[PDB]
C-alpha cells in the first residue's frame, strides 16, 4: 500500500553508524497470515541488503494495516569494522 | 602527586582533568575518615557460594572491601566478581588462606589492560555497559571502568597485588574442603563476620544474667563495684552490638574498658591479660578479649 524511508542514526561498538529505515505498509489479506508476511519480508529484507550501498546498514519494517502491528528486522550479515 | 585541575572560560576540556579530579576527592574522603579511625581499610562483605567446594572450586558471591590505599570495591554496585578460583592444585594441602588481590597503580601510566600481556599486571579493565540517563527516557552504551580482581591464595607469589583476606579453607572429616567456622578477614564492619557477632552475643547474654544474679543480692565492696562496672558497660555495649554497623574499634576500646576493670579483683590472671588490637589480624584479638571476659564474669 505505501513505501515510505528515514535515516537512521545508531551506534555500535561505540562508533556512529548511518543506516536506513525501510518502512512497507501491507494488506494482510494478501498474505495467508504471518506465515507469509513473515517470509516475503525475509526475502525482502535479504534483497535489500543486496541492493543498498555500502557503510550503510538497512532495517526492514512491515505494518500489517487491518491491525496496526508490525514485524521488524533489525540485524546486519555484514563484515565490518575490522579496526 | 594529584594535580588539580583550573576550571576556567577559554581552558581546553581533557581527561587528564577527570582522571586527576577523581584522585583529589577520593584523598579528600580518607583524609576525614582518617581524623577518627585508625584505620579505615577492611572487609565489609565476604560472602562465599560454599557449596561447589566439593568440586574444587570457590566462588564469591558477593565482595565490598576497603583496601589500604583508600581504593574501594564495591561488587554490588560498581565491581565485577573475580573469575572462580581453581583448587584442584591445593590437593595436596589441608589448609589455603585466599585473599583478594588487586594489581597496584602504574606511576608511569599503562594502567588500563589493553589486552596484551605485560611482567606487571594492569590495574584497570574496560567494559560496554547499558545506562539509564537518570534526568530522560533514554538509554546508550557507555565506557566504564572495572577493578582488575582475582582471587589467589596466600601461598603464593603476591608482590605485585595489594591483598585482603577474604575466606580460609580447611579440610574436612570427609576429605572435603569447606569455610573454616572461625575465621576473621580484617574487619572495616562488624557485620562482616558472623561468627564474631555471635561469640558477642553471648558474652551480652552472660552479661545480663551475672549482672541480674548479683543485683538481687543487693564487705560489700566487692559486689557494688562488680555491679557498678556491669552496670555501667551495659547501656553502651547494648547499642554497638544492637546495631553491628561500624568501624570495630569503637568496640574493642568498650570491651577493654570491661576487662580492664573486672581484671582489678582478679587473681588469676595477668596484668597485660588484654590484647593490643591488631586490625590485620582480628583473630589474635577478639576471640582472646572475648574467652578473658567470660573467664573474668565467670569467676
Amino acid at each position: 500500500l505505501a513505501v515510505q524511508h528515514h535515516r537512521i542514526q545508531r551506534f555500535e561498538k561505540g562508533f556512529l553508524l548511518r543506516g536506513l529505515d525501510v518502512e512497507v505498509t501491507l494488506d494482510g489479506n494478501g498474505f495467508a497470515g504471518e506465515g507469509d508476511i513473515h517470509l516475503f519480508g525475509e526475502m525482502l529484507n535479504r534483497f535489500l541488503a543486496l541492493y543498498a550501498d555500502m557503510n550503510q546498514f538497512n532495517q526492514l519494517t512491515l505494518i500489517v494495516q487491518p491491525e496496526g502491528k508490525c514485524i521488524r528486522w533489525k540485524e546486519n550479515h555484514n563484515p565490518r569494522l575490522p579496526g | 602527586k594529584i594535580y588539580r585541575p583550573l576550571w576556567e572560560d577559554g581552558a581546553f576540556l581533557m581527561p587528564q582533568q577527570f582522571q586527576q579530579q577523581a584522585a583529589w576527592d577520593v584523598h579528600l574522603a580518607d583524609s576525614v575518615a582518617r581524623m577518627g579511625l585508625a584505620h579505615p581499610w577492611g572487609v565489609v562483605a565476604a560472602e562465599f557460594d560454599d557449596s561447589l567446594l566439593p568440586l574444587s572450586r570457590l566462588n564469591a558471591t558477593r565482595l565490598i572491601v576497603r583496601f589500604p590505599d583508600g581504593t574501594l570495591i564495591d561488587t554490588e554496585r560498581a565491581d565485577n566478581l573475580p573469575p572462580v578460583c581453581d583448587l584442584s592444585t591445593v590437593s595436596d594441602r589441608s589448609l589455603v588462606d585466599i585473599v583478594l588481590a588487586l594489581p597496584l597503580l602504574n606511576a608511569n601510566g599503562g594502567n588500563l589492560d589493553n589486552g596484551s600481556e605485560s611482567e606487571r599486571p594492569r590495574r584497570w579493565k574496560s567494559e560496554r555497559v547499558n545506562v539509564q540517563e537518570l534526568a530522560g527516557h533514554e538509554q546508550s552504551e557507555v565506557a566504564v571502568l572495572r577493578h582488575n580482581l582475582t582471587l589467589r591464595m596466600a601461598h603464593q607469589e603476591n608482590a605485585a597485588w595489594l591483598t585482603c583476606p577474604v575466606t580460609r579453607l580447611v579440610r574436612d572429616a570427609q576429605g572435603q574442603w569447606c569455610r573454616d567456622p572461625r575465621f576473621i578477614p580484617p574487619l572495616l564492619t562488624l557485620s562482616a563476620s558472623p561468627s564474631l557477632m555471635t561469640e558477642l552475643a553471648e558474652l551480652l547474654h552472660h552479661l545480663q544474667a551475672r549482672r541480674q544474679r548479683l543485683m538481687s543480692m543487693r564487705a560489700d565492696v566487692s559486689l557494688f563495684w562488680l555491679l557498678n562496672a556491669l552496670n555501667s558497660a551495659e547501656p553502651v555495649l547494648k547499642e554497638l552490638l544492637d546495631m553491628p554497623y561500624r568501624h570495630p574499634e569503637l568496640l574493642y576500646r568498650e570491651l577493654a574498658r570491661l576487662a580492664g576493670s573486672l581484671l582489678t579483683f582478679s587473681l588469676e590472671h595477668n596484668v597485660d591479660a588484654v590484647p593490643a588490637y591488631h586490625h590485620e589480624t582480628p583473630e589474635n584479638v577478639f576471640p582472646p578479649l572475648l574467652s578473658l571476659l567470660n573467664r573474668l564474669l565467670e569467676a
